[PDB]
């Protein structure tokens, strides 16, 4: 079972 | 999940703090997102820079060290899309900066591997292990890509 990217995004300040 | 916690769920991924403070009770500040991984209003904030709305929860009874379903904290969100100052507030609010998830990753594997550089750095300094090897046998320093020399030389921790 592959790790998933973890919940989140590269959200500007 | 209840409307009510899908609703703190959203409002907490969208950064709405007026909202926030409306549905945050003792019974709904660490619900779980069932529809997906478990992921606590929090984890939510945690990952999308939600920097407000962060400090809210923490400061309402949020739960810093709530696993989702892979095992991992909010701090492990914050660090994977580079948020330092999320990654800062749930260290100031105790997060464990070892704490591993199902595949032994830490915060500072996520770090590594995503090139954040003053993430790295913060954890470091709040005494995150650079020799820690994940369920691949890899430590962050391993998991630093070529071209990262900057992340290499602080996790190395020559000398100084």
């Amino acid at each position: 079972v592959a790790r998933p990217p973890p919940i989140g995004a590269e959200v500007p300040n | 999940n209840s409307e009510a916690d899908r609703q703190l769920l959203e409002a907490a991924k969208a950064g709405d703090v007026e909202t926030v403070k409306k549905l945050c009770t003792v019974q709904s500040v660490n619900c779980r997102d069932i529809e997906g991984r478990q992921s606590t209003p929090l984890h939510f904030a945690a990952g999308y820079n939600r920097v407000s709305v962060v400090e809210y929860l923490l400061q309402h009874g949020a739960d810093v060290h709530a696993k989702d379903k892979g095992g991992l904290v909010p701090l492990h969100n914050a660090c994977s899309y580079g948020h330092y100052e999320v990654a800062e507030l749930l260290v100031k609010h105790g997060a464990v900066v070892n704490v591993a998830d199902l595949w032994k990753f830490t915060p500072l594997h996520e770090a590594a591997a995503k090139g954040k550089y003053e993430i790295c750095k913060l954890l470091l300094q709040h005494g995150a292990d650079p020799t820690k090897k994940n369920r691949d046998g890899n430590t962050p320093l391993d998991l630093v890509k070529d071209g990262d020399t900057d992340i290499q030389d602080l996790l190395r921790g020559d000398a100084a």
